[PDB]
Parts: structure tokens; C-alpha cells; sequence
RNA sequence: GUAAUCGCA
């Protein structure tokens, strides 16, 4: 579960018997190994120059894996091997449902691409991250499935609106006003909002949040010329001169987490690219 | 090689207000690294005092949002600019201050007054704006807790709005372990990523933080200068009156264990037991 | 439900911060037999000098593992619903039938 | 700028995504991507036969689209290839899990 | 070792051993964790991580 | 074993008493101290660099106070080094020194 | 420049939203996007 | 006046004394609060001395950098040599973030080097000779702008020994009281000064006088006073006939009016303050792991001081504070203790009886691991 | 008003199993989770023990036959010998055998150990002998943390390896109530140590907060064995080449008026090879400052 | 090398 799309995780006994020609070349090259057969039998002997050569080899060597009921043409991708102890291929969850793959018994296949033109193929064209639709009707194929999607939902599902938070009218007699989306969830981190717990969030202009085309439940204007405007969502305060002054969000530390999660991928891929 | 020894790898002043530091932790055994993360993440975000404004005086103002003449900002406007100040202090218990511009200028910042021991960070940090001729004199009180962030002296006694303040210097905290094994032996290493607001560098953030920790693990070595058969004996075999039989049927004492265990007053305290019949069961239990 | 069970734990709080820390734990002590009132509490620390601190571990070292068990129902971390703690065997049969 | 995005695109740079951006940034130039993918490769062939004791730890193709990269004002390493500054001695190789 | 088809005696019948065994296991050994009468056969248990609740109980069993 | 060897101040006072060819080093330690502990394994590698060209001694100082008190020995970790000819000066060196500074001082004086 | 969400999302929605992040972002940004999604959503369940 | 110009926030500390490497100015036996079932349970493997003796402390430069160590700003006035060894010792001041720019360098005096004569017979020494660079320190050559900008002057008794240097550290002190600084004395007498009493109490009468806060040891207060001291001092129990809290009456003969705050310290076990309006102690933790290198105990009394200097600097208005005090104590006993622990894990423990590790230049030291063999 | 710890109470259910309860009340808000899940860690996974890791055996062809005279195969009394609880507080390799005769029960008394090496439970059953026969066995005892997997299967003919589990804390739990101050959110926090009988709940307790402050000291060294290792640094610098040993020129030495000092302290610049590297504007950029004092900074640098 | 039979997902 910590891998990512072009990563995927490799058993080194399977790494050293299909790379082993590679290796060989390494121990020949580097001043490890005199001729074929003390090279080989220092591969069989498992000494610990022959694994950093092995991990060395397969930095830029693109794997192809393969399921046995191939019957789109997303059953065989390519991924980057990533040399692991253990015996299990480790496989990236947001890709299961191409492979129509569960962890309950199945297994896979593996292929070395030896020209470099096969290389080339495998690392443009046969990766996941160019392969998002599928060739049906072109819709995204590997969408967060299970876990993922129970994660989201509880984060975006909401909080007790009615009845459910108070006991009693309110008519007879939400708290927390945060500037910054970081100051939230710092305090969703230690503890003192809890992750439904409703918060105020100011806003720098923007009005991106969807919501349904109501007008303000109720509009406080004073003789100053101030005139607040209180929708069901966010609050909206304005001056004589129809000038928008504050605007506050009604909402909870997780769809703040959630868009701010999503802001930053971007922000950081578009800052990785220079 | 078999002594831990820490370096910063990587440290930057984004701003005035923002600091970046990264520090390792070479030699750690496995399950080690993780432990040592989680706690000095801990230290980090809960153990560190910071020094903040905790409370306001606004004698023109006579509501907690409202707009007075020259200020141009709602006074809750200038509460939350308030509380973005960042301070640093050595304060044991609250101080005051005092804030006393009186002119037409554009800007009202680092105009504040302090003592000696407290000090600002960031000077170009805007508390208000005065666009007419007028004396804007606020008073603040400041405090330092170790991130207790429910403080009120007077709960709104006078004319007093009380500000909520965050006592967390570290903006944000994270860890993480990067295992290096050849053949039998493993290695980890920590790598732990420190962001403060400028009151104090990520080191001197780091070493407060252990110092901590150490304090609070202290105590435990702290030391102080010196100057069955009865469960099967039931009281149905025991001869007994008829009364008392029925108080201890009725008090749940089936066994002469049960009985061993009430103690004298507490057999008094039963309903219609008298003080003699603690001397009947007594003097039938000593007869054995 | 949440509600009511947020009501009860706020009753449960008040009432641990008006009869005090020892007597609210002498609950789940019953080996402990003394006053647990704060003018009996005060008393004692101006006879011996044990604060609220030492008396209330001298308390809990007459606490049965059992009975230690039972309190942690009263945890900050988890609390459990005080009717619930408080039920009897009579009303919790009826739960299953 | 966002303060906290250090790590992030810290461990962009490290995992090697910078490859798969420039993959995409250089089909972005190019009708067909079967003619792209032939040049990459005969590029790739001449500068394997020019200098076969060059590689076998650094790989032609990554050195091509390195040198792509770099021709286009992106400064970007040789062949996508770094080394572990941390890392502990020889023989000791790091657990990507 | 029960026979199976359980609920021809009563309606319930697995729900109600489950549940008084249950009891009868929390209060002879006094761990009150094991029967919740808020969400019986369900409990609250901690992280070994950090060391916090998690939100929801959570079904604990020796299958 | 270890060249150097305990000696009482009877005996030190007969050796400056009594004509020598060789240079004279004394320690004052006492078991307590942590940096004469250290500074005995720096004697004992200058007794082996000069195995017959100098002699090193040490005295207890929690036993002998008031000798080390009349010869001005302020602190725990010192050393006195008396040149064999009779006229010239002794050298007291307080607190850990390094070996090559010993060396230095029993070369040129 | 992305919307603001206050209410439930479900699989749909998600699908929805990551044909949206492809057509806008291209399937470059949208596969890093899709990580940190999958890693908050397993982090929070 | 570049006071408001550059002077700073942290007030500066100055210290005088010395600088010297790994030096113990005197030692007397003293008992130490440890549970000794598992000290008997681990007698194998734990290093107990057989007679617990701990010092007063160490030398001004530790004190220095220990100061610096706790974030405090430390500056450090004396004088050394143009040897290679004063040179290392002004380096390791200097990478501690010590300001050494009061610390001067002469090439024609030896930075450890005291030329003594043979005297007559008896073995009476006279160091009429040469000193050593460290007594000698000319009134003219102290350096007014620190002593002008110091809020703090820190010097001992190994100072005052010579007549020279006991001039002109009396000099630097009444400087500093008239530029308006509190003067912290820690007493710590030498080895020669514990002969008399009287002797002892009139060599130290110009000091403790011109000083505002003084810190003295449980032991040097016996020996100052007529108290003898009585106790088994070896016994495996706290008996509370030791580590005990003498009564303000005894305090009250050797105390003055400029006298603020007078601290009594056991090791880092238990400290006394004494003030004239209150009286407490606290008590502390000091079963720590202990080497042979590490069993002087001169780490913690550095530390101690230290935490009690920057406590007091920061906050000069309450040093009179009963809860203010208590604070430094505490934190002046962790300040010890941390000393004491990186002291420890620095300077390992020297090899067993099975000696084979490689040395470096006169020295060879192992870790605790590898102390910890069966044979 | 303080802070003190005691032990609620101390049960010894049995030789190989110890029950212990200790109680820090006055605790603040935010002290007590992590004291609590430090401590959790801290005693499972962080103590370490000792146990048999090397068993020989006489006659026998191989680790999964039986020997007569033995109701036990070799496997069992390999497992047996799994769970021999040992106390010891030095590390090492040490030898032990096991030398009975005769019809009996050979338990853990029998075991002949070093002076160092001491038995917990002195009653475990090793194996069953039902005829008169001698039994003859040696044992290696090692000290070591976390579980040993038994790597050289393939070695000297006649041991057979062991895999062991060194820790002696079998389980341990801790609740944190709270003790009702008002506005001041203190907390009591209480632990349950459960250990296997090689130490006292209390002697792990200590042991764990004693391992926790080693872990934590390196944080407070100087940043990356010898008393004398500045002095070689500094000899070093100075020997080797220049431009290193301007790094050991501090502006401590450069003469300079005090506000210039004080003025570069302020700004980060210590040695004198920062000073160098930094500009002549960033001199001036420097609050407090004026171009006055750039000459006279640059013509004692050039002096 | 071919069959038979079972399993796997
Ligand atoms: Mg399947
Ligand atoms: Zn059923």
C-alpha cells in the first residue's frame, strides 16, 4: 500500500534468476569477478556485493507483469521493480481492478524486456500512469475502491444538523473561527475539534463552493451601512459600497483536508516539474 | 558506527514568521525509530511553550464587532489580527502591555510596548489600519503556557474581550524511518522535519523538545529518603439461631468465608442484627 | 442517543468537579472506609501533611485488580456511557431477552 | 507558496515521477508516439554503441530523455540517476517498502 | 460444540447465547470491555502506533 | 603490571633529597577523581616511550593531604616534573594535558 | 482553481471528479493526485 | 552607548575563573540518594564506587559551556597562551558558542605551565617563579565593554588564590557592581584551603561580601560553619540523618545585606535555597549511570549552576520568588542530570581486565556494551 | 503539588509470571498519553533478556527422531528447552550443560550454570526419562533483544540452534483518569506490567524509562571516544591545508569594536570565512550599521 | 514425453 504507480514490489530470489545474466555482466565489469564461473558461483554463494549489484541493474529496467485470464488489454501492464525480502509480488491497490485482482490466491506473471527498443515500449507506452481509461467508453479505471472510498466518504459525509446535535430549539438561546486552513488541522491534530465537528473558515475571495441556489435564510443590516448576509452554508459580510469584505465558510476539518490534500498534490507536482 | 550522532541535512528561512529544518539520526536498532519519532513528534506539538496575547482592552469600542470611526476594521477584525501575533518570551506568569498610536497614520504595527522579556518576532505584521485622526490605546496581556489554550483571568469581568490563543510554537511536525540491512544486521534512520513560526530555530526546537521528554521520564526513578476450605464451610452447616440466619441469608453471605471477610461493624449494619448476636456468631465461630 | 449520552457525561463531570477526585473514586474502593469529604480531606493535611496527591494513592493501594477494571470505564480517552456502567444484571438480561 | 510541501516534492524527486512528467511533457510535442517511441530507441542504440562500458549501472534511454530535458531549458540529471547521501556503508542497501 | 439450525427453539436463539456468554465472561473475570451495553459484542481499542482511541468499536474475537 | 608504581612521601622526600640522572615525575591522584584515572594511562605510555630515560611516580593524595598541601597542589589532576640538575626550576602542569606537551616538557626542560 | 465540496461523495462522484482531474490536469498530475487520495482515504479509515 | 544598539535580549553571563581541561579543584565525601536493591541486583554490571566523594564543580569554562548549551548568551573573560593548547581550548570555547573575545593570549606565559622552586628543605614548594598565565591577568588588560553590557559576573575561589589574580578578580568584581551587575560567587574551595576553618573563612572574607547570590556545597557549609559532620557515609539507606535541611539560624551568622539568595547543594539529590523572608528544598534525582571517568560528579554542579544562572538572568525581578525559585531548582536539577548523562555516554567506560581495543593518542576508552562482557 | 509514583500492588501469581500496578497522579494534560504509549513501547521491544540459543546433543541422528528411554523426541525437548526463563546482566556467549542419570524427570535444576547466569522458575519440565539412562546435554546462553530467527541451520554436526524470544515483558496496559481540577485538566495515568519472572514489574519499569533517556540524550550532543578529540580536530584544520583553518578563525579574534561585534553575532556570522563570503551590501544591509564601520572592518581584514 | 485424476484463481 506504499508503492506507487509505476513502482511495484519484486522478491529478490525471483529478481536474481531473471536479471542473473545482468549481474553476471556487473561482477564481470566491476573488479568482483574474474571470468562467468566465479561470478555465477558467487551469485549461488548469496554474497552481499551481488544484491547491491542486482539493485543497481534494475534502477531503470522496466517489468512486465501479466495475469492468466487476460481479457482486456489492461492485463498486462509495466511497472518499476522495487527490491523487496519476502517471496509475495507486491502490486499497487489502485491498479487491482485492471488485473480484476484480489489477494485471495492469485498470482503473477513476469517479463524482462532485452532490446532496447522493448525497453522503450515497456517504459512509454505500457505504463500505468498513460493508461487511466478504459478502451470501452473511456472512463477512469482506477478510482479509490473499498477502503479508500469509505475514507472519503466519512471524511466529506458531514455532521449532525438537526435534531441530532441539539436536543432542544435553539429558538430559546458553529463556535470555532479558524483564519487559516493549517490552524484547523492542527487542531483537528491535537485533538480539540473533532473531525465532524462543525468551524468557520475564512476565505480569500473566491466562491468556488457548490451549494444549491437558495437565498440567505436571514440578512442582518445595520444603520452604518454594513450588511451581513447569512446563507446555509457561509457568511458573506459586505460594506455600503457593495464591497465584499469577509466571507466565511461553514464547514469540517475533512473537506478542508480534502481540498487542501488535492491543492498540494498539484502545487508540489507543478514545483517537482522545475 | 555504535554511537547515535545527529546532523541537520537541510535547513531554510522561507520568512519571518516560517522556519524549515531536517535532522537524522543515523545509528537506531529496528523498532527503535519509529518510538523515538512518535514521541519527539509529541514534545514537539504539545511540550513546547510559546508566548501569545491572551487578552484585550478596547475602552472606545463598546461591542465585539463594530466599526469604530477612524479604525476602518470591525473590532473582531483586529482580535484575529491580534491573535496571528507571534512573541518571544521567558514569562513566568502574565505581564502586560500597551499599544498607545495616536495619529492619522496608514499603518498601526509593532507599536506595542513591552517588557524587557518579551519580545516581537515579526515587526511588519499589521494589527490596523487608521485612515482619520484618532488615539487608538488598547491594552494586552500577555501569557506562556505549555499549549494551554483555555486561559481567562476575569471571564469577561470589565469591558474585556477575551482572545482564543494557540501556545504551539511548531507549525508542523513529521518523521520517518529509512531501514538500511546488510545480511543480518538492520539499520534505521530518523529523519525529523521541524516547521516553527520563528519564535525559536528547529534546533533549538529539537533540543527543547528532548529536554522535555527527558523531564517527564525523569520521575519514575525518582526515589523517596526512608525514616482454602472455608469456601466450602457454608453457615447452613454451622448451628446458628434462626434470625441471624435469615440477616445473613438476606445480606448475601452464604460461606464462612463471606463471613470471615464482613468485618464486625459492617455485620452490625445489617437489618435486625443486634449487637449480641456479633457475639453469638463470634463465640459459634470461635468454638469450631 | 448521542445526546443523552453526552448529557450524562456531562452530569458525570460536574459531579466528579464538585464532590472532589477521592470521594467520585471511592466508587470502585471498597476497602477504603474513611470520610472522602474535602473538609475531612483538609483536615487530615493539616494534622499529617499528605495533600489530596498521597492520600488518593493511599486510596487506589486498597483497590482490587478487579475493582481497577471496572474503573476504567471512567478513562479520558474512552469514556463508557455512565447508565451503562451503572446497570444492573436485571436490565442488561433484557437486552439479548 | 504552500510552507508545508517540502517532503512532498522531496519524495517527488526521489521516487523518479520526474521521469513520468517529462515523458508526458515530451508527448506533448509529438503527433504520433510510435515514431517517438523509434527515435527514443535508435537514439538509444547509437549511444549504446558508441560507449558500451559508459553503462550497465546508468541506462541509455534515461540518458537520452535526460539530455532531452536539459536541451529544453529543464535542468534535469544525468540518465534520472542519484545516489542515497545517508547511506549508512558498503553492503548496506535501503528497505523500500 | 452446538448443532446447527439453533434457531428452531426460539427466535434469536444465537443472537441470545452469543450475548449471555458474553455477559457471564465480563462479569466473572471483571473486564467490562468484553460486553458493551451500548454495542454489544463490540469494543473500543487503542493504536499501537500512536497510542489513540480509534472512533468506531470494533468487532474483537478469537475465530 | 603497570612502570608506575605507588610511592609514600617518605620516599619522595629521600629521592629530591638524594642526587638523580634522571628526570623526576610526580602525579598527585586520588581514586576519585575521574581525570586522573585518564591521566594514568597517559603515564603510563610516556613510561613506556621512556622506559629507563625518565622515572614516573604517583602518590595517593586522599592519604598524603598535607604533603601535596605544602608543595601547592591545587587540583586533582596535576603534575610536577623535576629536571635532574639541581638548579634549575620544577614544572607544575594543572588539569589534563595532552601527551605531546609532556613529551615537549621533558625534552627541552 | 478546484470547486469546494460540502457534501457526501461517493463512488460516482469520485469517478466523476477523476475524469474531470484528467480532462483539466492531464493524467500526469492526476495520477499523484490519485496517490495522495488513496493515501488520505486509507490514512482516515 | 550602544546598549540600545546591539545589546540583545538575553542578558550577558560573564565568567573569570579559569579555563582549564578536566580539572577538579578539591573533593569530600558525600552520600547520594540511590535504591540499592538494584544496585545489589547489578553489582556485576553497573560501576558503584566503593567510597562516594563528589566535587564542588569543575572550572568557569564548563560553566560557560554549559551556559551556552541552555541557549544562554556567555561570555568568557580571562587569559591564556599562544601554545597550541590554549589555541585548542580558546577553539573548543569558540565551537560552543562561548564569546571569547575577553579571552587574551600572550605568547611570553604558558597556558598550563607553573615554574616553581624546590624551597628549602621539608619539600616546601614557592611558585615565586612563573605563573602560569591563568593568576595573571593585569587590571589594565580587563575589558570594560563586557563587563558594561554583562548584567551577570561568575567567578570561584581557584581565582582568589593567587594574590595577582585575587586582586584583579577583585577588581573585575567591584567594576561590574558599580556598571551595575549582580555578582554569583560559587565557593569551591581547593585542596589547600581545607586546613582551618578560620583560615578558610577570612582567605574568602573579600568575597562573599561584594556578591548578591552565592552557591556553596552541604560540605563546605559544615566546614565554614561549626558543624561537624556525622554520618555513616557508606551505608546502603537513606536514613535521613544525611541530605538534611540545616535550620535558617545557622544561616543567619554568615549572612549580609547585599545577600539576596543563598543556594546549598547536595549533588543533584537535593538543593537548599535560603532567603531572608523564606526557607525550602528540593529534592532530585542522582542514580544516574556512572563511569569511573564520570564518578567526580563535576559535570552536575556545572549544570546546576548553569540552569540557576539562566533561570535568574531571564527573569532578574524574581529572584526573590519562592515559586520562581522553586522552579530553578528543578530545572537546575535536570540541567544536572542531563550533564551528568551526556558526560556518561561521551566518556565511556575503560576496558576490562580483557584489554585488546585499539587506542587513540594515550588514551583507550570502550562503550557500555562492551564493558558489559563476561569476561 | 508534586509528582510521585508508587506501586499499587504487587502480585507473584507465579514463579515465571509477576503482576505489578504503579500509579502517577498528579500528571497534566497532554503528558500522560505520551508517558503512556512511550512506556508501552519502551517495555515491549525495548528490554532485552536472556535465553538458550544452542542446544548439542550426544548421539542422536537427527532433530526429528526419538531416543530411547525418553518419552520426549528431540523437537520436544528443543521446545522445552525454548522456555527456560534465565537471568543474567552481562552480554556475551556463555556455557551451560545438563548432566542426569537414572529413571526421573529432568527439569531446570539440573542445569549446571555460570556464576552469572541464574534460573527464574527452577521447576520446568524438560524432558521425561522412563528407563535408567544418562542423559547428557550442553546449552549455550546469550543475551540479546526481540527474537532470533535461527539462521545457520547448516552448521557444526551435533548442535542444533534454537530460535529465542528475548523479551521479559509479556504484557503491559495503562488508563489515564481524570482528577477533577477545574480549569487546570490534570490526569491520573496508571500501568500493569506483566513480566515473566527474569525481573520485578519495577526493575522493568525503570529499565524502560532508563532506555527512553538514552534514546533521547543524543538529541542534546554536539552535532556530527576520546577526551582530546577537539584538540586533533583543531590540529588537523591547521596542518592539513588552508581554507580550512579560516573555518577555525572565529570574529572572536579579529580585533573589532563591540558594536560591530555584537552586530555580526546578531546576524549569524561567527567565523571569519562567512564574513569573507558574505558582500559588502549585506554588511550594510544589516540594521544599526554604517558605512564607517565597513572600512574599518575591511582594513583590519586586510591588516 | 504423453494420458488419467484432482485442485487453483
Ligand atoms: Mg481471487
Ligand atoms: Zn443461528
Amino acid at each position: 500500500p506504499s508503492l506507487s504507480l509505476h513502482r511495484c514490489g519484486l522478491p529478490r530470489e525471483i529478481a536474481i534468476e531473471l536479471f542473473q545474466t545482468f549481474v553476471i555482466r556487473g561482477l564481470i565489469r566491476q573488479h568482483l569477478a574474474s571470468n562467468i564461473g566465479v561470478a555465477k558461483s558467487k551469485i549461488r554463494e548469496k554474497e552481499p556485493i551481488v544484491w547491491e549489484i542486482l539493485q543497481e541493474v534494475m534502477q531503470g529496467h522496466p517489468v512486465l507483469l501479466n495475469r492468466a485470464p487476460t481479457l482486456h488489454r489492461l492485463g498486462i501492464q509495466a511497472f518499476q521493480p522495487v527490491l523487496v525480502e519476502g517471496r509475495a509480488i507486491c502490486l499497487h491497490p489502485l491498479v487491482c481492478k485492471g488485473f480484476n485482482a484480489d489477494f485471495d490466491g492469485d498470482q503473477m506473471a513476469v517479463h524482462v524486456p532485452l532490446s532496447l527498443e522493448a525497453q522503450v515500449e515497456a517504459r512509454l507506452l505500457m505504463f500505468s500512469h498513460m493508461n487511466l481509461l478504459s478502451p470501452a467508453i473511456g472512463d477512469p479505471i482506477s478510482v479509490p475502491t473499498q477502503d479508500m472510498l469509505i475514507g472519503l466518504y466519512v471524511l466529506t459525509s458531514g455532521n449532525h444538523r438537526g435534531i441530532c446535535v441539539n436536543r432542544y430549539n435553539p429558538c430559546n438561546r458553529k463556535e470555532p473561527f479558524f483564519s487559516n486552513s493549517y490552524d484547523a488541522i492542527g487542531a483537528y491534530r491535537q485533538k480539540r475539534i473533532n473531525l465532524d465537528s462543525p468551524l468557520w473558515l475564512r476565505w480569500r475571495l473566491d466562491q468556488r463552493v457548490i451549494a444549491s441556489r437558495e437565498t440567505p435564510i436571514e440578512v442582518h443590516y445595520e444603520s452604518l451601512g454594513t450588511f451581513y448576509e447569512i446563507y446555509g452554508h457561509y457568511l458573506i459580510v459586505r460594506s455600503l459600497k457593495k464591497q465584499i469584505l469577509f466571507i466565511y465558510i461553514r464547514t469540517t476539518v475533512g473537506h478542508i483536508a480534502l481540498y487542501r490534500e488535492i491543492e498540494e498534490a498539484i502545487q508540489g507536482f507543478s514545483r517537482a516539474y522545475s | 558506527t555504535r554511537t547515535l550522532q545527529w546532523k541537520c541535512v537541510e535547513s531554510r528561512t522561507d520568512s519571518k514568521r516560517l522556519y524549515y529544518g531536517r535532522f537524522i539520526l543515523s545509528p537506531l536498532m529496528k523498532g527503535q525509530a519509529d518510538t523515538i519519532g512518535i514521541a519527539m513528534r509529541r514534545a514537539l506539538l504539545g511540550e513546547i511553550e510559546g508566548t501569545c496575547i491572551t487578552r484585550v482592552k478596547s475602552e472606545k469600542v463598546p461591542h465585539e464587532y463594530s466599526t469604530i470611526t477612524g479604525i476602518q476594521e470591525s473590532v473582531h477584525e483586529i482580535l484575529m489580527n491580534l491573535k496571528e501575533i507571534i512573541l518571544r518570551s521567558n514569562l513566568y506568569g502574565t505581564s502586560d502591555a500597551s499599544i498607545c498610536v495616536k495619529g492619522p497614520g496608514s499603518v498601526t504595527a509593532q507599536d506595542i510596548i513591552l517588557p524587557p522579556y518579551v519580545e516581537i518576532v515579526d515587526n511588519t505584521q499589521h494589527i490596523a489600519s487608521l485612515t482619520e485622526p484618532i488615539d487608538f490605546c488598547i491594552g494586552l496581556q500577555i501569557e506562556r503556557n505549555r499549549g494551554y489554550l483555555i486561559k481567562t483571568p476575569h471571564n469577561f469581568q470589565d469591558g474585556s474581550y477575551p482572545i482564543d490563543a494557540v501556545f504551539m510554537p511548531v507549525r508542523n511536525a513529521n518523521h520517518s524511518i529509512h531501514s538500511y540491512g546488510n545480511g543480518n544486521e538492520k539499520q534505521e534512520i530518523l529523519f525529523l522535519e521541524i516547521w516553527t513560526n520563528g519564535s525559536l530555530t528547529p534546533k533549538e526546537a529539537l533540543h527543547e523538545a528532548s529536554r522535555n521528554l527527558i523531564d517527564l521520564f525523569i520521575p519514575f526513578l525518582h526515589m523517596e529518603e526512608d525514616n482454602i476450605a472455608l469456601k466450602s464451610i457454608f453457615i447452613d452447616q454451622s448451628e446458628l439461631p434462626s434470625r441471624i440466619y435469615n440477616c445473613l441469608k438476606m445480606s448475601n453471605i452464604y460461606t464462612l468465608l463471606d463471613l470471615l471477610n464482613n468485618s464486625q461493624e459492617d455485620l452490625m449494619k445489617i437489618e435486625h442484627f443486634r449487637s449480641e448476636d456479633v457475639k453469638r456468631i463470634l463465640g459459634i465461630l470461635e468454638k469450631y | 442517543r448521542h445526546l443523552y449520552k453526552k448529557e450524562r457525561l456531562q452530569a458525570e463531570k460536574e459531579k466528579l468537579e464538585k464532590i472532589g477526585p477521592i470521594a467520585y473514586y471511592s466508587e470502585w474502593v471498597q476497602a477504603w472506609k474513611k470520610d472522602t469529604s474535602r473538609e475531612a480531606i483538609q483536615k487530615h493535611f493539616e494534622e499529617t501533611g499528605e495533600d489530596e496527591n498521597t492520600q488518593l494513592i493511599e486510596m487506589f493501594c486498597h483497590q482490587t485488580d478487579r475493582e481497577y477494571r471496572i474503573m476504567m470505564g471512567t478513562d479520558i480517552r474512552i469514556p463508557r456511557d455512565p447508565l451503562a456502567m451503572r446497570m444492573r444484571e436485571d436490565q442488561i438480561k433484557q437486552i439479548w431477552g | 507558496r504552500i510552507p508545508f510541501l517540502e517532503e512532498q516534492v522531496r519524495k517527488i524527486r526521489d521516487g523518479g515521477k520526474l521521469l513520468t512528467m517529462d515523458i508526458h511533457r515530451l508527448l506533448l510535442n509529438e503527433d504520433n508516439r510510435f515514431d517517438f517511441v523509434n527515435e527514443i530507441a535508435a537514439e538509444a542504440k547509437q549511444y549504446v554503441e558508441n560507449n558500451r562500458d559508459e553503462y550497465g549501472a546508468k541506462k541509455a534511454i534515461l540518458h537520452v530523455l535526460s539530455n532531452r530535458m536539459n536541451d529544453a531549458g529543464v535542468y534535469r540529471a544525468e540518465a534520472y540517476m542519484e545516489s542515497d547521501p545517508f547511506k549508512p556503508g558498503p553492503g548496506y542497501m535501503k528497505d523500500e517498502l | 460444540r452446538i448443532a446447527p439450525f439453533d434457531e428452531r427453539y426460539e427466535q434469536e436463539a444465537s443472537r441470545k447465547l452469543v450475548f449471555s456468554e458474553l455477559y457471564e465472561a465480563s462479569k466473572q473475570t471483571a473486564n467490562p470491555w468484553v460486553f458493551e451495553p451500548e454495542y454489544p459484542g463490540k469494543s473500543r481499542i487503542f493504536d499501537g502506533r500512536t497510542g489513540n482511541p480509534f472512533e468506531q468499536p470494533v468487532i474483537i474475537g478469537k475465530p | 603490571d603497570y612502570l608506575v608504581k605507588k610511592v609514600s612521601a617518605k620516599d619522595i622526600q629521600e629521592l629530591i633529597k638524594g642526587e638523580r640522572n634522571v628526570p623526576l615525575i610526580i602525579d598527585f591522584y586520588a581514586t576519585w577523581c575521574g581525570p586522573c584515572i585518564l591521566m594514568a594511562q597517559e603515564l603510563e605510555m610516556l613510561a613506556v616511550e621512556y622506559e629507563s630515560n625518565a622515572l614516573i611516580v604517583k602518590v595517593d593524595t586522599d592519604d598524603e593531604y598535607e604533603f601535596a598541601r605544602d608543595m601547592q597542589v591545587r587540583g586533582l589532576p596535576t603534575l610536577y616534573f623535576i629536571s635532574p640538575d639541581p638548579n634549575k626550576d620544577a614544572i607544575r602542569t594543572e588539569g589534563l594535558i595532552p601527551i605531546q606537551m609532556m613529551r615537549d616538557i621533558i625534552n627541552n626542560d | 482553481n478546484l470547486v469546494f465540496h460540502n457534501k457526501a461523495i461517493n463512488g460516482t462522484a469520485m469517478k466523476r471528479l477523476i475524469s474531470r482531474l484528467i480532462d483539466h490536469f492531464g493524467m500526469a498530475y492526476t495520477s499523484h493526485i490519485l496517490d495522495q487520495v488513496k493515501t488520505l482515504g486509507f490514512q482516515q479509515a | 552607548e550602544d546598549i540600545s544598539f546591539s545589546y540583545g535580549w538575553p542578558p550577558l553571563v560573564c565568567c573569570f575563573g579559569a579555563a582549564q581541561h578536566a580539572f577538579v579543584p578539591s573533593g569530600r565525601p558525600s552520600n547520594r540518594l540511590v535504591d540499592h536493591e538494584w544496585h545489589e541486583r547489578m553489582k556485576d554490571a553497573i560501576w558503584d564506587p566503593e567510597k562516594f566523594t563528589r566535587a564542588p564543580g569543575g572550572c568557569s569554562s564548563n560553566v560557560a559551556v554549559a551556559l551556552a548549551s541552555l541557549g544562554g548568551k556567555v561570555a568568557f573573560m580571562g587569559k591564556l597562551g599562544d601554545d597550541d593548547f590554549g589555541q585548542s581550548l580558546v577553539y573548543f570555547m569558540n565551537i560552543n558558542k562561548v564569546q571569547t573575545r575577553s579571552v587574551r593570549l600572550d605568547s611570553k606565559k604558558a597556558t598550563a605551565i607553573t615554574h616553581m622552586k624546590i624551597g628549602k628543605r621539608g619539600g616546601l614548594r614557592m611558585t615565586t617563579t612563573k605563573p602560569s598565565a591563568e593568576d595573571s591577568l593585569l587590571k589594565s588588560e580587563i575589558n570594560i565593554d563586557v563587563l558594561k553590557e554583562a548584567k551577570m559576573f561568575y567567578f570561584n575561589t581557584f581565582s582568589m588564590l593567587d594574590p595577582n589574580m585575587r586582586l584583579t578578580t577583585l577588581r573585575a568584581t567591584k567594576i561590574s557592581k558599580k556598571l551595575g551587575g549582580v555578582v554569583f560567587y560559587d565557593v569551591n574551595l581547593p585542596f589547600p584551603l581545607w586546613e582551618s576553618g578560620d583560615k578558610a573563612k577570612t582567605f574568602i572574607q573579600q568575597a562573599w561580601d561584594l556578591a548578591d547570590i552565592i552557591e556553596v556545597t552541604k560540605q563546605e557549609l559544615e566546614f565554614l560553619c561549626g558543624i561537624k559532620p556525622s554520618e555513616r557515609f557508606d551505608t546502603k539507606d537513606n536514613d535521613r540523618s544525611k541530605f538534611t535541611h540545616y535550620p535558617p539560624e545557622v544561616i543567619a551568622p554568615l549572612w549580609h545585606e547585599n545577600l539576596k539568595v543563598l543556594f546549598v547543594t547536595n549533588g543533584t539529590s537535593k538543593i537548599h535555597y535560603y532567603t531572608k523572608e523564606h526557607n525550602s528544598a528540593v529534592l532530585g534525582l542522582e542514580d544516574v549511570p556512572l563511569t569511573p571517568y564520570t564518578s567526580d560528579m563535576s559535570a552536575s554542579g556545572d549544570g546546576i549552576i548553569a540552569g540557576i544562572i539562566r533561570m535568574l538572568t531571564v527573569q532578574p525581578h524574581l529572584m526573590t520568588d519562592k515559586g520562581y525559585l522553586e522552579r530553578t531548582l528543578k530545572y537546575a536539577i535536570s540541567c544536572g542530570v542531563v550533564d551528568q548523562w551526556l558526560q556518561a555516554r561521551r566518556l565511556g567506560y575503560p576496558p576490562k581486565e580483557g584489554m585488546e581495543d585499539d587506542v587513540v593518542p594515550d588514551d583507550h576508552g570502550i562503550k557500555s556494551v562492551t564493558e558489559r562482557e563476561y569476561r
